[PDB]
């Protein structure tokens, strides 16, 4: 059970409530853009469309090494790729 | 929030914690004993029945006896958009009501359509994160900050701290902005990230839903 911070910018604006992922037993990145695209969705009202029109949407995992991974939404070869949840740190999700 | 400073104990008795999971995630402002106001987006989609909504705290690190805590019974909302964080801000109806003593106490609002000018003199306050990448505050933080109109919409109240890099941060989000004694915002957004120095911070302007607000705690 890891917890991992996440914050959400579209065109700017960020809104600053606290919020965490809740997944140590891998996970596909699909499972973890599921997430993020329902989130963008459920708290900022990104649809698809804006997604796709957007000059940049990306999330980065900050891991727990200092590592950055930054993963397109709009292009995620990674999809089936697997990463260690617990390796992540912080996430940045950013439309634009 | 970061760069400010510690409250005094229960310097702001209207402050409210609200939590998921024994966690922090947003602020909200008692605004009468069964009722507490905060940012639509805290409560927008998340499992209210969860919600702990936690008055008299100081020191989230410490076991207190003063907390008073309540469920949420009812969600009150007003045009909210989550597009733009327009009309960011619910009425969250408790299961119960506080009772009033030293460490829990009512709020006092604005009149309905009351604007403040540039260079206002406001405090936020807080349990957010002390900086950026950081962790939630133990204990309450305070700040002063200055109303400002420049890259601020007519829809918001925004706020800066001159000169330095200072502001509310995540977990600030729904708690109140203190001015000459009333609460004319709840925190909102911001802009560059946190405590940028070139972005004023947004609350949702508090004036402008009082009539409203009325309506709902009597
Ligand atoms: C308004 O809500 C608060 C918040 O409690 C919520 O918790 C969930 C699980 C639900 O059961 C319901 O109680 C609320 O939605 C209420 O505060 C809680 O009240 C209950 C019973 O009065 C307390 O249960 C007791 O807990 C201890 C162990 O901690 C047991 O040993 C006891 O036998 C007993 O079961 C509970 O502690 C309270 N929780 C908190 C955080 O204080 C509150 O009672 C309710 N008020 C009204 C007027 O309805
Ligand atoms: C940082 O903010 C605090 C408090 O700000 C809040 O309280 C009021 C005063 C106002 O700014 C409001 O927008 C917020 O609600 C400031 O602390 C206050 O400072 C004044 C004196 O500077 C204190 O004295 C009081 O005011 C009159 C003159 O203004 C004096 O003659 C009296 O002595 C009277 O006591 C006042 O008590 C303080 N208020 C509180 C709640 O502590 C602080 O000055 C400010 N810091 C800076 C550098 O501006």
């Amino acid at each position: 059970k890891h917890t991992v911070p996440y914050t959400i910018s579209v065109d700017g604006i960020t809104a600053l409530h606290r919020t965490y992922f809740v997944f140590n037993k891998k996970v596909l990145y699909q499972e973890i853009d599921s997430k993020v695209k329902n989130e963008l969705a459920s708290q900022r009202g990104v649809t698809t469309e804006k997604i796709n029109n957007a000059q940049t949407a990306t999330y980065t995992l900050t891991l727990n090494d200092g590592n950055k991974k930054v993963v397109n939404l709009k292009k995620n070869d990674d999809a089936k790729n697997s990463i260690d949840p617990s390796t992540i740190k912080q996430i940045q999700i950013v439309v634009k | 929030i970061v760069g400010g400073r510690r409250a005094r104990p229960h310097a702001w008795p209207f402050m409210v914690s609200l939590q998921l999971r024994g966690g922090h995630f947003c602020g909200a402002t008692l605004i009468a004993p069964n009722f507490v106001m905060s940012a639509a987006h805290c409560v927008a989609n998340v499992n209210v029945r969860a919600v702990r909504v936690v008055l008299g705290a100081h020191n989230l690190s410490r076991r207190e006896p003063t907390r008073q805590v309540f469920a949420v019974q009812r969600i009150f909302e007003n045009g909210y958009d989550p597009v733009n964080l327009l009309n960011d801000i619910v009425i969250l109806q408790l299961n119960g009501s506080a009772t009033i003593n030293a460490n829990v106490q009512v709020a006092q609002l604005p009149a309905q359509g009351r604007r403040l000018g540039n260079g206002v003199q406001c405090l936020a306050m807080g349990w957010g994160l002390l900086g950026r990448n950081r962790g939630i505050a133990s204990v309450l933080q305070e700040l002063n900050v200055t109303v400002v109109t420049s890259l601020c919409r007519r829809s918001n109240v925004c706020t800066l701290v001159r000169g330095r890099q200072a502001g509310v941060c995540f977990g600030d989000s729904g708690s109140p902005l203190v001015c000459n004694g009333l609460i004319h915002g709840i925190a909102s957004f911001v802009r560059g990230g946190c405590a940028s120095g070139l972005y004023p911070d947004a609350f949702a302007p508090v004036a402008q839903f009082v009539n409203w607000i009325d309506s709902i705690i009597q």
